RNA sequence: UUGGCACCUCGAUGUCGGCUCAUCGCAUCCUGGGGCUGUAGUCGGUCCCAAGGGUUGGGCUGUUCGCCCAUUAAAGCGGUACGCGAGCUGGGUUCAGAACGUCGUGAGACAGUUCGGUCCCUAUCCGUCGUGGGCGUAGGAAAUUUGAGAGGAGCUGUCCUUAGUACGAGAGGACCGGGAUGGACAUACCUCUGGUGUACCAGUUGUCGUGCCAACGGCAUAGCUGGGUAGCUAUGUGUGGACGGGAUAAGUGCUGAAAGCAUCUAAGCAUGAAGCCCCCCUCAAGAUGAGAUUUCCCAACUUCGGUUAUAAGAUCCCUCAAAGAUGAUGAGGUUAAUAGGUUCGAGGUGGAAGCAUGGUGACAUGUGGAGCUGACGAAUACUAAUCGAUCGAAGACUUAAU
């Protein structure tokens, strides 16, 4: 139950290929033109 | 239904307390799951209020907490009285709804999707 | 010989002649339409494709499988039919009898046939070694620490490996299963329902492919 | 229709001539046993213990004492092996299922009429 | 559902007041039995006298288990106690004043002398 | 197996039984085919072909083993570090305590007994069971697919009939085939019988509180107790291993010579098993050989495509569950029943509250199968799926038909 050997830099960088953050679901707000998250209330204006 | 990451007694209590607070304030801020679960409880209480017969009053007394509101001109009346005298009239003609929900962005301390549940 | 696409509604019971509780699965087969007639020289094997249910027609900006897409509208309009929801085909049937564009009707089955119902099982999700595989689990007392896990996965130095097929934890359900030698107790032509003795695979609101026993 | 179809299919097999009763009633049940010779009738007498969901799937239960040995029989209300039913006397209970009679014998299992 | 190490009451005046079972005849690995099934058993309480005496090994056939039996019409017959009757290796009892009811399913198993010498067939 | 040798391992290769899980050989325990017999058939014995499947539950010992009690068609023999402890136990054995018998003057000792005696580890790699993303399949897509291969099953009893027939002084007593039911085991499902059901109904104890009686809430394992819907389930319900082909094994032959006879063999040609292949269930074109059918999409700048953005199609995002660890799958996004609510209903519980009557009271009766009712069925846009955004083709050469 211990690592029998090192994980080389190649293996490391390989495993984390799919480890990333997604760009937010952002759309432009119709009253102010600033971006907002879709289905959420704009925090700059306060609309829909 | 949902469990809200909590036991039964602690949830029963949280749901009824959150419903009472909503009735007091007419719009509150909370996380999505608890809004989604207080929606039904508050909607059903308003139904118990659209009849106003003593049976429904006594039965709705089960859920609401005993709180006092100071209205304008230092007028005082409790949550039951509000439900049955100021909210029954407003929704005498509407046959559902009674509440809306407006998603907001994630909070800072967690990634919880805060929302505002308001009486419509 | 016969085949119909249907969906499962539930189970009830029928008191048949000589007072016998016949457990039954009601199946709703409605507007089954032939959409093609596969042929040996055109496709290499003779069979017919049946479409079941009824989707709505194409609309611009559709966001769900409720409405047909342009590709499917075309396939069904070549059989003058409405877009359908479930499409399967049958090989046991003899193609000359059928015709492109016909309706397959519940009345294809008479009382007392022998049929095979092929559906998909209900999903149980990620399930342990003993519910998925029927394994006897270990002792619950006498100082045991082996309650539900699977036992040895192999031997020792000989086969210093786990062999393929070792019955280990995974996802149960979602498998095509064919129960064989069931029979139909009644066919109702107005509500469009074929009643089948016994029980069939799948969730309620599913899909079953009834055809004539191959045995 | 995708809902009434179950009842629309079982309606042709539902009886109207059966009476209306409730748990706690001692009722005689006529049954058509088909032996090797004929279909001789025979009578079963008991106290209804419970009854379950509607449709062809309603099943009630009766209980009796044969030779000091409790016996309970469960029937579907629409099985066609019942020739006739008689609610021989009414019963004042306060349950819907009467499981608590499996531990009593004699006057302890008493029922008031009406 | 009757398995080995299950104590049953005897329903005869053969001499055994109560017995327990060892096997359920009928198949390798057979584990349970219901009305109409025969087993092997050794009495544990005998009457003073009687033909069968305490500590003997005997065949017997189940009558009126409390798990009860489904009948082909959806009718179920259940009972309030397990019970059994000793047999003479010919489907024939030993006593002749059998007590307690008996199911009607013993008719099929050709336990007819058991069904004929019975207070109530059911 | 008991050994012999001392070749790897003492900077550690946990050793015996049992549990869980098996897997493979066949010198086969049962089942299938046969030659036989000092085989009349049932009986048995012997040998051959056969490994597809199957090959119990207990009492006694730490025991393997063995004996015994009941069964079964049978209760097979072995390999796998005397399979398997980073899967489990720790009874035996092998630490320190103690004690008896024996040996020793003694400290102590005995593979002589006896009671007691800490089983650690968050899985990197290969392996294995599931489940995603990328890319390739000479355009981009939606659906239906053949099957190269691969996996799973594969067991068998009793009764009746033929038939009390053959065969039998008798006693006993089928072969075949043809019916009917089981055991075990695998699957699918909740209609029935049951289990569970911690946001359903009801009764009840102590105590605190909404001033107060009545009503109700909090806590006491969900306080307890009786029920119980959906879901999930077996012990419950169906289903399955049914035929039937093709090639064979031991074996049985036919015609037939070397060797004018014979003779199963050499030519050839027959028959013959739960065995082989197909047949039956499931997965399967990453089957880089990347397959097939139907349909959908089809322009216009180039200054020469190493080209935008768009089709057809999806996704983002959001309401969800017949699906689910997550992601996938599937039902839906206003041109909308996807979920919540509202209305009606099923099922469950069992006679709500307030009244009036009767009782000293504890209570009872009518209103009124009333009241309540989580997932279950239907209708209804009342509330939320409002707005928007991203990705996504323009089809290579060569030769032959054209
Ligand atoms: C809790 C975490 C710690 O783990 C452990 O205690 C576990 C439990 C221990 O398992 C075992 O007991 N055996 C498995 C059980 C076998 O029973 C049969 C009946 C017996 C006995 C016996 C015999 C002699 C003596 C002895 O003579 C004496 C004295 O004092 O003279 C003291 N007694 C007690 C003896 C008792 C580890 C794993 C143990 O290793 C194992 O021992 C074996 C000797 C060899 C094993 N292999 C090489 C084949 C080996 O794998 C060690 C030695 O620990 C004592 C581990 C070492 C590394 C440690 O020290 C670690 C740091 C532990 N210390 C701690 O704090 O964390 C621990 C992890
Ligand atoms: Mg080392």
């Amino acid at each position: 139950a211990v690592p029998k050997r090192r994980t080389s830099k190649t293996r490391k960088n390989k495993r984390r290929t799919h480890f990333k953050i997604s760009v937010p679901g952002m759309t432009e707000c119709p009253n102010c033109g600033e971006y907002k998250l879709s289905h959420r209330v704009c925090k700059n204006c306060g609309s829909y | 239904y949902r469990k809200l990451g909590r036991t039964s007694d602690q949830r029963k209590a949280m749901l009824r307390d959150l419903a009472t607070s909503l009735i007091i304030s007419e719009r509150i801020e909370t996380t999505e799951a608890r809004a989604k679960e207080v929606r039904s409880v508050v909607e059903k209480l308003i139904t118990l209020g659209k009849k106003g017969d003593l049976a429904s009053r006594r039965n709705a007394a089960k859920t609401l907490r005993n709180v006092e509101i100071l209205n304008e001109d230092e007028t005082t009346q409790t949550a039951l009285q509000k439900l049955f005298g100021e909210i029954a009239e407003r929704y005498t003609e509407r046959q559902g709804g009674y509440t809306r929900i407006l998603k907001q962005g994630p909070r800072r301390g967690d990634g919880a999707e805060s929302v505002i549940i308001e009486l419509v | 010989t016969k085949g119909i696409l249907g969906r499962k509604i539930g189970m009830t019971q029928v008191f048949g002649e000589n007072g016998e509780l016949i457990p039954v699965t009601v199946v709703e087969a409605k507007e089954n339409v032939v959409l093609q007639k596969k042929t040996v020289e055109v496709d290499g094997y003779n069979a017919i494709q049946v479409g079941f249910e009824d989707k709505k027609a194409y609309k611009k900006d559709a966001k769900s499988n409720k409405y047909a897409n342009k590709p499917a509208e075309g396939h069904a309009k070549k059989a003058d039919a409405a877009p359908k929801r479930f499409i399967r085909e049958f090989r046991n049937v003899d193609v000359d009898a059928y015709e492109v564009g016909q309706e397959v009707s519940v009345d294809t089955f008479v009382a007392g046939d022998v049929i095979d119902v092929t559906g998909v099982s209900k999903g149980k999700g990620f399930q342990g070694a003993i519910k998925r595989h029927g394994q006897s689990r270990g002792p619950m007392s006498h100082g045991s620490h082996f309650h539900r896990a699977p036992g040895s996965v192999g031997m020792a130095s000989d086969a210093s490996r786990v062999f393929k097929g070792q019955k280990m934890p995974g996802r149960m359900g979602g498998n095509t299963v064919t129960v064989q030698n069931l029979e139909v107790v009644q066919v109702d032509t107005e509500n469009k329902v074929i009643l089948v003795k016994g029980n069939v695979p799948g969730p309620k609101k599913g899909l079953v492919e009834i055809r004539t026993s191959i045995k | 229709t995708n809902h009434k179809l179950i009842e629309a299919v079982t309606k042709s097999q539902l009886r109207t001539d059966l009476p209306s009763f409730r748990p706690g009633d001692t009722l005689r049940v006529h049954v058509r046993i088909i032996e090797g010779t004929r279909e001789r009738i025979q009578v079963f007498e008991g106290v209804v213990i419970k009854r379950r969901g509607g449709g062809v799937s309603e099943t009630f239960t009766v209980r009796k004492i044969s030779s000091g040995v409790g016996v309970e029989r469960t029937f579907p209300l629409h099985t066609p092996k019942i020739e006739k039913i008689e609610v021989k006397r009414r019963g004042k209970v306060r349950r819907a299922k009467l499981y608590y009679l499996r531990s009593l014998r004699g006057k302890a299992a008493r029922i008031q009429e009406i | 559902m009757i398995q080995q190490e299950t104590r049953l009451k005897v329903a005869d005046n053969s001499g055994a007041r109560e017995v327990l079972t060892i096997k359920v005849l009928g198949g390798s690995g057979r584990k349970t039995a219901n009305i109409g099934d025969v087993i092997v058993c050794t009495v544990k309480n005998a009457t003073p006298g009687g033909v069968v005496k305490k500590g003997d090994v005997v065949k017997a056939v189940i009558v009126r288990t409390k798990s009860g039996v489904r009948r082909n019409d959806g009718s179920y017959i259940k009972f309030d106690e397990n019970a059994c009757v000793i047999i003479r290796d010919d489907k024939g009892p030993r006593g002749t004043r059998i007590f307690g009811p008996v199911a009607r399913e013993l008719r099929e198993g050709n336990f007819m002398k058991i069904v004929s010498l019975a207070p109530e067939v059911l």
